């Protein structure tokens, strides 16, 4: 069996496209966070961006990484335009605690959380 | 004990937490944000308002469907207070105005009100009676406000002595008094509102921290004039009794713990001032840090 | 036409976007639903259904409703085999429990054999 | 037609009334627990027990194609007399 | 009930004052009416 | 009605479709309610003595769809014969 | 407010470059909610996806289920369904005209014809009782037939409304300024009208002859006689005038439908599809069992896919049903003429200015209930 | 004739030679395709029968009422579209045998 | 069998049967099934390669016009290795006949910009991509229609529940609209109305 | 049959062109529209005073969600759960204990007036005609607490009138 590939041939062009996409999100953050007038340092925004790239690092397929390139590309386009408002850009973060540490005992006090 | 005081599941928005808070006043600033943290906890706020229905309307959908409840009260009677605290778990006392009126002044509110409500709360069987006070409110001179709150501390220690006396610093938030006083025109440590109210809700839901009075500390503690420099660097009712209150006393009290002993992380002035200082037109972050 | 791929495991679990608590915390269960034994009708057999484990249900303190913090606690997926059940369950990336299709016992019972001469198979009433 | 709780307020037709260790009393502050003032259990023994001289009789609910559908009930006992499950009203046979 | 104007202006209630300790000379409500006249007034029947 | 003759002439003059006749403020055209009680007809059922349900076996006629495939000639027909071009309607054509 | 939509236009000024109609604002999850519900319990979803066609969507869903389920409904059911279909067509065209007017300015004809629309809501009140969402068309013929003292009232309405629509054409319709506002804009090449998926009143306006009522009579439409108007240019003036003469033909269809009405039967006589009537329910046994488990369990539907459509006054309102052999529809999907018309917005407004763009949105009956699916 | 009904379709004045040169180019471009498929047979049959209907008919109205798929110039448009598919169907190999089957447990419905 | 039963008309069944046999002969390459249902609409089940030659043929060819495009949904079923179904729907303006072109796909195999051959398919393609995630290759412009922007998860899938995972409200701490894990007030009491005994014996699948 | 619009040109007769030019230069048909709207000025207005004249209805209007009872009898509901089984928005919540005297009954019968879409599927489905849509539409509730009905609210709502629903069921035991 075989698969029609989407964009890439192996993991290498996938890594190249995601690299370039991360460059694009890097040049996307400061101008837009001035334009929408949020409350977050450029360091914090960029570091949670590269945290989001750290979230999906273990993916071992060219197809899924190409599809994430499509995802990040669409999200980057509709944030570089002025469509996605202050609500959604702040919705990328978590300003609703959710402080829950991964202590077994702290999850045991207020329970049924295995 | 009886059921439904046990919590269930997660917290907030029909995720039932286990406390029932009878909150006094709260139509102003700090009680409103504390109601917001209790609705974020998903609790039952019993609030008496003595006002027009419109202001409690604008704070109304903060809590969930029917978890809030509104009722009348006054600073003179007692039957309305007892009807308020019929079935209460805990109660917090936050009432007090920075200016004198015709019928009510600084005296007999801080001298009358916590006596009577602490009396009927001690009668009706509450726990964790949390009374607020200003930071460094003593019998020091030129401050009727500070000496009345100090007498109030003495009275809350007097009747129902197992009460949590708290003393937060000069708060700044979204609707600050003195910052907006600066918008229309000696170290000092101000502390942001969510640090204070997170400390309050953590001290009300983390028992063994009860009966011992607590104090809040601003994590800068520098000069008033450098703060005026910073706020006008970022920003491009005037009775001088207030200005004696903000010039008079600014010190630490190490006789009792603070923030990091409670389970609450501080936030400095600069980031929150970037948050609240809008209104440039229709950044010069100095922070000289005096001690 | 004989292009790229090599047979690896599938990684749709990064594509669904649900958070990690519901990625890894819950466990599926794959089974044919048992015949609703107050009836005896076997049409409700013959489909390999997927369900999830459960969590709490508390009283709504205002009306006495069953309220819960469980988005995925109203799932069932109807299948026709077991291999595709396991393939989809790991394709979306979660652990799982597989059970048995316990068929009925093959019997051969008859009227005259219920009406024998010496044997104890004797209904004594009809 | 209500009883009185140990709290003092109105109980319902179902004995669901609160305690002093509750707080939905404190959500009933200033607004009425609207109780039914006409209980149905009390309004069954008030009815005249019809004593039909037949054996197995019908019940409708008083009106053709209104009320419940028909039900045909037996009247053979003489100590646990007839009762329709729908009509909720008694029956005997009295020659 | 008039028999001169058009439909929907056949019938009208005129409310009175002080009917449940209320002083309702002003601010009349909907459903101050008893139910039989509520049947009459919506023209669910042509009969009083 | 309830209007004088001068404004009656104005309502007839300013738009010449005779407002006095058909004016959408109906006075006694409104039907009397409380109709005498009707009966209702039943069509091809409730006729006894024959009416087998397997005769009018409507639902179970769901045959599975008939398939052609997995994997000299007077042909190349369309799915239907060509649709006839329409007609100029005689009730005021154009033109 | 100038429906409710996001419009993102890009322009050289008092003019254009290109725009993006962003919709999704009124998204409700209707297909998913139908994927968990049964047939009867989700018929109101079809009644209120579009909300103007309060009976035509009912008729389309019911013919989808009847087409799947091998049931030919009785004649009096068909005639009552056709009568209410033409009435709802009348209400839909009159809303399209009046909200086009209230969009353009033009205050008073809106209120004249909303007096008319209040009267027809009153007829729906007498028939079902609901103000607007008279669901009322159960799959398998129309339940709860029309009561005594109605048809002559519809007859009186028909006379008075023919007068009022003549008066509406007196008001609008060859006015100097309305012609001056909208003739020049919105031309649609008929070949591009076929390929861009324009359907309904667009095919009326641009050229080619098409009408589902004349081509595939899915009901007793074949036994009534009318003539559909066609537009001569792509100018939405022609489109408007085509809507008006379709209203006048709707009056003709209602006239013949009151002429030739049979007093046959309300519903089907198949208790395994429709519930029994209440008398036989409360008397006999099988009627009660069919009632009870018909409302709970839901009648089984044989598996298979089907597609159907009617000429809703927007256009080819289509529904695609997918049914596992079950009591639930497995998946349904909607072909929305409003969605397809909204797709071709750039090609209606590539060389014209923004006020006329709003006039182009208004000249096609968008509601953004049906445009969402 | 005067100003036909469809908007974008301007009128024609030369039906005859236009349809003749279009159908001769149809037969040539189909002449590129071998008779290895039956596609050549079907398209050749329908095109030559249509053209031979046209040839021995000189009229206009009888040419419309006889030749189906009316009215007039829509036939010309549709023929130009068929020549477009003829050019596009030198390529794409419709006559070749099948691409590989599915896993074949599929197309029975009731899952 | 005559009254209150939707009658068949097998002349149309035979005509569409002959047309389906015609289609299977003239395009031998990509045909697996040409089925005719008893209510007489054509269904053609298609390998996902020659979809663009099929559409460029069946838009044209002067024996079957089919200019009219309608619904497209890739109706999601599990249990198959190819989960999703692109269901094109077509009607001829000249002929009054409805065909359905159903090609299969799985969660990663695309189609190849069918918008260039049917201009109506643009927001249809963007819709199916947004609601399901079925990527459509070489399409000019893909964006998100009929979802929120910050929302993700491709909600028409079966794995997505009836409710969601995010839920909005207005908090007064930072004075804005924020999201939360969804917290119901009622259960959505799910019913199992799958009562046995086989109301349709015509469709009995065989066991092992 | 097709009866299409606008296949006609303004003919170039001199009287035709001077009448169209008089329409242009003298605004004539505009003034005809003025005369039309003045003809609707002098009409009698088709309004109704609301708080003294309520609008017309039908006997088959769908209203209030009351529970009924028997003629001087028990609760006509049985807790047979059909109304939840067909309630599309699932606003019906039923929990059914049997009472003391052996007969089957309820505990809790709740409607969410927030959720109810007012179809009367429960009206078409209640096997004894207990829950019946009322006549009137006047809730106008200041709170989101009050719009969750309980059994005693529904029974008091049924106590607030019967003779209305008596006339409606007498008008609708024949069709439905
Ligand atoms: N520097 C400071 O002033 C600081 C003060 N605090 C404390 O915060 C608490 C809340 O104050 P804040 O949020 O700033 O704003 P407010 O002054 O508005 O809050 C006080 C509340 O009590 C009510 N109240 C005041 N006087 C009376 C009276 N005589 N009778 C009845 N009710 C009365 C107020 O008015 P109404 O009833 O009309 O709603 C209001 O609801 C105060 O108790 C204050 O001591 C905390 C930190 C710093
Ligand atoms: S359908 Fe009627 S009798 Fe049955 S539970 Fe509902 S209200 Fe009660
Ligand atoms: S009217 Fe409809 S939504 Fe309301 S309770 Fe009855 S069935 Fe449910
Ligand atoms: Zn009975």
């Amino acid at each position: 069996t075989s698969v029609k590939p989407i964009f890439s041939r192996d993991m290498n062009e996938a890594k190249r496209r995601v690299r370039e996409l991360y460059r694009a999100w890097y040049r996307e953050v400061p101008n837009t966070v001035h334009l929408f007038q949020l409350d977050i340092s450029v360091k914090q925004g960029r570091d949670k961006v590269r945290e989001m790239f750290k979230k999906n690092a273990h993916v071992t397929d060219p197809r899924v990484v190409d599809l994430l390139v499509i995802k990040g590309k669409m999200e980057l386009e509709e944030t570089i335009n002025v469509w996605k408002q202050r609500t959604h850009v702040m919705r990328f973060f978590h300003e609703t605690e959710a402080p829950r540490p991964k202590d077994f005992l702290s999850k045991f006090y207020v329970g049924h959380d295995p | 004990l009886h059921h439904a005081v046990i919590p269930h599941g997660k917290g907030g928005r029909s995720s039932v937490s286990g406390i029932v808070a009878t909150v006094f006043g709260a139509t102003g600033f700090l009680g409103r944000y504390l109601v917001n943290h209790l609705g974020r906890m998903g609790s039952q706020v019993i609030v008496p308002y003595r006002c027009e229905p419109y202001d409690t309307m604008h704070l109304r959908p903060m809590g969930d469907l029917g978890q809030i409840i509104f009722m009348d009260w006054n600073g003179r009677d007692k039957d309305s207070i007892r009807r308020a605290v019929e079935h209460s778990n805990v109660v917090i006392n936050l009432v007090g105005r920075e200016w004198e009126t015709k019928n009510f002044d600084f005296e007999d509110v801080f001298v009358k009100i916590p006596q009577a409500i602490a009396q009927v709360s001690k009668e009706a069987g509450v726990e964790k009676f949390i009374h607020i006070s200003h930071l460094n409110a003593d019998i020091k001179s030129s401050s009727k406000y500070l000496r009345n709150k100090a007498v109030g501390e003495k009275e809350v220690r007097e009747t129902f002595p197992e009460a949590t006396i708290i003393k937060p610093a000069d708060i700044f938030g979204r609707e600050d008094r003195f910052l907006n006083y600066f918008a229309n025109i000696t170290v000092k440590q101000p502390v942001y509102i969510v640090d204070v109210t997170k400390g309050i809700i953590n001290a009300i839901k983390d028992p063994d921290a009860r009966g011992k009075t607590f104090a809040f500390v601003g994590p800068n503690r520098y000069l008033l004039f450098d703060l005026v420099q910073y706020v006008f660097a970022v920003a491009h009712w005037t009775t001088r009794d207030k200005v004696e209150r903000i010039h008079t006393t600014d010190r630490t009290l190490p006789h009792l713990p603070g923030l990091e002993d409670l389970g609450v992380q501080a936030t400095p002035l600069e980031l929150k001032a970037i948050e609240v200082l809008r209104r440039h037109r229709t950044s010069e972050i100095e922070d000289v840090q005096p001690a | 036409t004989q292009l790229i791929t090599v047979d690896e495991k599938l990684d749709i679990t990064t594509l669904t976007g649900v958070p990690e608590e519901h990625i890894k915390t819950r466990k599926a269960r794959i089974f044919v639903p048992a015949r609703n034994n107050m009836q005896s009708g076997v049409n409700n057999t013959k489909k390999w259904k997927m369900e999830f484990d459960t969590r709490e249900r508390w009283e709504n303190p205002l009306m006495g409703w069953a309220s819960t913090a469980d988005p995925l606690s109203n799932l069932v997926l109807t299948f026709s085999t077991k291999e595709d059940a396991i393939a989809f369950a790991e394709k979306n990336g979660w652990s799982y429990d597989v059970e048995e299709r316990k068929v009925p016992k093959p019997k051969s019972k008859s009227y005259g054999a219920n009406f024998s001469w010496n044997k104890r198979t004797r209904v004594s009433t009809k | 037609g209500v009883r009185t709780s140990p709290t003092g307020e109105k109980v319902t037709h179902t004995g669901q009334v609160y305690d002093d260790e509750d707080y939905r009393r404190v959500r009933f502050v200033g607004r009425q627990k609207e109780v039914n003032e006409n209980f149905a259990i009390d309004l069954i023994a008030e009815q005249p027990v019809s004593q039909v001289g037949s054996r197995v009789i019908s019940c409708d609910g008083g009106g053709g194609a209104l009320g419940h559908p028909r039900v045909y009930i037996n009247l053979d006992k003489e100590t646990k007399t007839g009762t329709c499950g729908y009509c909720g009203l008694q029956f005997r046979q009295q020659h | 009930e008039d028999n001169k104007q058009f439909f929907g202006r056949h019938r009208w209630v005129i409310y009175t004052t002080e009917m449940n300790g209320k002083n309702t000379f002003w601010d009349v409500d909907g459903s101050m009416v008893p139910p039989e006249w509520h049947r009459w007034l919506h023209c669910m029947t042509d009969d009083p | 009605a309830s209007a004088t003759r001068l404004i009656q002439g104005l309502r007839n003059w300013a738009s010449g479709r005779d407002l006095q006749a058909k004016l959408q403020l109906r006075y006694q055209e409104i039907s009397k309610r409380t109709q005498p009680p009707p009966k209702l007809p039943v069509g091809p059922s409730h006729r006894l003595s024959n009416n087998y349900y397997c005769a009018r076996d409507g639902r179970r006629e769901a045959m599975p769809p008939s398939i052609v495939m997995s994997s000299s000639e007077k042909k190349a027909v369309s799915p239907a014969p060509p649709i006839k071009r329409w007609e100029l309607s005689q009730d005021e054509p154009y033109l | 407010h100038p429906g409710v939509l996001r419009l993102v236009m890009e322009l050289s000024g008092e003019m254009v470059r290109k725009c993006d109609p962003h919709i999704g604002l009124l998204h409700r999850g209707t297909e998913k909610l139908i994927e968990y519900k049964t047939y009867l319990q989700a018929l109101p979803y079809f009644d209120r996806l579009d909300y103007v066609s309060m009976m035509c969507n009912e008729q389309a869903y019911s013919l989808a289920v009847e087409k799947l389920l091998n049931i030919q409904p009785p004649p009096r059911a068909q005639w009552i369904r056709v009568l209410f279909g033409e009435i709802t067509r009348l209400l839909n065209h009159i809303m399209a005209v009046t909200t086009h007017a209230l969009d353009i300015g033009a205050m008073t004809p809106f209120f004249w014809m909303f007096e008319e629309r209040e009267k027809m809501f009153e007829f729906y009140e007498r028939v079902s009782g609901a103000r607007m969402h008279a669901a009322y068309v159960r799959p398998g013929g129309v339940h709860q037939d029309l009561p005594l003292g109605l048809m002559d009232d519809i007859y009186e309405f028909s006379k008075n409304f023919s007068l009022r629509i003549d008066e509406l054409e007196e008001m609008l319709t060859n006015n100097r300024i309305w012609r001056n506002r909208t003739v020049d804009i919105g031309v649609v090449t008929a070949e591009d009208a076929l390929n861009y998926g324009f359907s309904g009143v667009m095919l009326r306006g641009s050229g080619i002859q098409w009408d589902l009522r004349k081509t595939q009579p899915y009901d007793v439409y074949d036994q009534v006689e009318f003539d559909v108007p066609i537009g001569s240019r792509g100018d939405c003036y022609d489109r408007y005038l085509c809507r008006v003469e379709e209203m006048r033909q709707s009056i003709r269809i209602i006239s013949q439908c009151l002429n030739k009405m049979p007093p046959g039967e309300i519903k089907v006589d198949d208790a395994k599809v429709s519930p029994p009537k209440r008398a036989e329910m409360k008397t006999s046994m099988e009627s009660l069992i069919h009632h009870f488990k018909l409302y709970t369990e839901g009648y089984q539907v044989p598996p298979g896919a089907t597609y159907t459509a009617i000429e809703a006054p927007k256009g080819e309102f289509g529904v695609y049903l997918v049914s596992d052999g079950s009591s639930r529809p497995y998946r349904c999907k909607i072909k929305a003429p409003g969605f397809a018309h909204l797709a071709g917005l750039d090609k209606m407004s590539k060389g014209h200015m923004l006020a006329d763009v709003v006039a182009i949105i208004g000249t096609q009956d968008i509601v953004f209930g049906e445009v969402d699916r | 004739k005067k100003t036909t009904g469809l908007v974008g379709l301007a009128v024609c004045e030369t039906p005859h030679e236009r349809l003749k040169i279009l159908y001769t180019k149809i037969l040539d471009v189909l002449g590129h395709i071998p008779k290895n498929a039956a596609y050549r047979k079907y398209t050749e049959q329908i095109t030559n029968e249509k053209l031979s209907i046209v040839k021995a008919e000189p009229d206009v109205k009888k040419l419309e009422e006889q030749l189906q798929g009316g009215q007039i110039e829509e036939v010309i448009l549709q023929a130009e579209n068929e020549l477009s598919l003829a050019r596009k169907m030198i390529q794409w190999k419709p006559w070749e045998p099948l691409v590989e089957e599915p896993p074949a447990s599929q197309w029975k419905w009731p899952i | 069998t005559r009254p209150t039963v939707r009658p068949r008309n097998d002349v149309a069944h035979k005509q569409l049967s002959a047309f389906g046999e015609y289609v299977a002969e003239i395009l031998p390459k990509y045909v697996q099934q040409v089925q005719v249902s008893c209510f007489s609409e054509l269904e053609i089940c298609i390998h996902p390669d020659g979809v663009i030659p099929v559409l460029t043929f069946l838009r044209d060819h002067s024996n079957a016009q089919f200019k009219s495009l309608a619904d497209l949904t890739a109706v999601d079923i599990p249990t198959r290795q190819n989960r999703f179904e692109i269901v094109y729907n077509l009607l001829s303006l000249r002929f009054n006949s409805r065909i359905r072109v159903k090609t299969y796909t799985d969660e990663l195999t695309p189609v190849e910009s069918s918008v260039s051959v049917y201009k109506a398919a643009n927001w249809y393609e963007r819709e199916i991509w947004d609601m399901f995630g079925v990527f459509f290759a070489n399409h000019p412009d893909l964006r998100r229609i009929l979802t929120d922007y910050g929302f993700e998860g491709h909600p028409f899938r079966k794995d997505f529940p009836l409710s969601g995972y995010v839920e909005l409200r207005y908090d007064d701490e930072v004075k804005r609209v924020v999201a939360e894990p969804v917290e119901l007030a009622q259960e959505f009491r799910k019913f199992d109305l799958n009562s046995p005994w086989e109301a349709f014996p015509a469709y009995r699948q065989p066991p092992e | 049959t097709y009866k299409y619009v606008n296949l006609r040109e303004p003919s170039m007769d001199m009287k035709s062109v001077t009448d169209r030019a008089a329409q242009t230069l003298l605004w004539t048909e505009l003034i005809r529209g003025l005369g039309m709207t003045l003809s609707y000025l002098f009409r009698e207005p088709a309004t109704i005073n609301y708080p003294f004249e309520k609008g017309p209805l039908s006997p088959r209007f769908r209203g209030e969600h009351a529970l009924r009872r028997y003629p001087s009898g028990e609760e006509r509901c049985i807790a047979c759960k059909l109304c939840e089984a067909v309630c599309p928005a699932q606003a019906i919540t039923i929990e059914a204990e049997p009472r003391a005297d052996g007969s089957r009954r309820t505990t809790r019968y709740d409607i969410d007036m927030t959720k109810c879409i007012y179809c009367g599927f429960c009206q078409e489905a209640c096997p004894v005609d207990a829950i019946v849509e009322g006549p009137n539409f006047e809730f106008s509730t200041e709170t989101h607490e009050e719009l969750l009905y309980n059994k005693e609210k529904l029974l008091n709502n049924g106590d607030k009138w019967e003779a209305e629903i008596a006339a409606n069921i007498q008008a609708d035991y024949l069709y439905r």
